[PDB]
């Protein structure tokens, strides 16, 4: 929510249910994948991603 | 140890990779095992036990 936080780049959310334990990752536009493990680390990392 | 290494384990277990003669795991033998050059009977005994 922040102090008015919003998209600075287009943002691609891909969602698929699976019986396997929760996992999220991300992709930077310099052809770098990153492992986020459980999706608690998502919210901050996807703002941090856009910034760079 | 981590969820990171347990995911790789799940992905190899189900054979998503092509290899028709498949996968396997061996222990590497420890740092103390290499120091003394211990008998292979103990390496067999150790290996079977750890898995």
């Amino acid at each position: 929510r922040g102090s008015g936080i919003v998209t600075r780049c287009p943002l691609v959310l891909k969602l698929k249910k699976q019986p396997c334990e929760a996992w999220a990752g991300r992709i930077s536009y310099r052809n770098t994948e990153l492992e986020l493990q459980d999706p608690g680390q998502v919210e901050k990392e996807i703002h941090k991603a856009q910034n760079v | 140890d981590r969820g990171t290494e347990k995911s790789v384990m799940n992905v190899v277990r189900n054979l998503t990779y092509p290899l028709k003669k498949g996968y396997m795991i061996v222990k590497c033998r420890g740092q103390q095992e290499i120091t003394n050059r211990l008998s292979l009977a103990e390496a067999t005994k150790k290996e079977i036990t750890f898995f």
